């Protein structure tokens, strides 16, 4: 139930909040909303056991 | 009033200041 993001392609600014859900473009294809090679996420799940 | 945001196509949060003469409504959501 917890999510963090991993992926985003600058740094944020002091106080500040970004909660958009696109995948993120780690290559040169584009994602166009589906998974695939250099195409991921921008948020991950935690793990908590 | 003004609109603010960076891409203003409901993915982002876009604030919006509205003068009806009467009171000024903020918000922030797209
Ligand atoms: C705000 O959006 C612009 C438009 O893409 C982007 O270039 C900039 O890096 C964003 N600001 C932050 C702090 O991510």
């Amino acid at each position: 139930n917890y999510l963090y993001r991993l992926f985003r392609k600058s740094k944020l600014k002091p106080f500040e909040r970004d909660i958009s859900t696109e995948i993120y473009q780690a290559g040169n294809r584009p994602c166009n909303g589906v998974a695939g090679p250099n195409c991921y996420s921008p948020l991950q799940s935690y793990g908590f056991r | 009033g003004w609109i603010f945001g960076t891409t203003l196509d409901s993915k982002t949060q876009s604030l919006l200041i509205v003068n009806n003469a009467t009171n000024v409504v903020i918000k922030v959501c797209e």
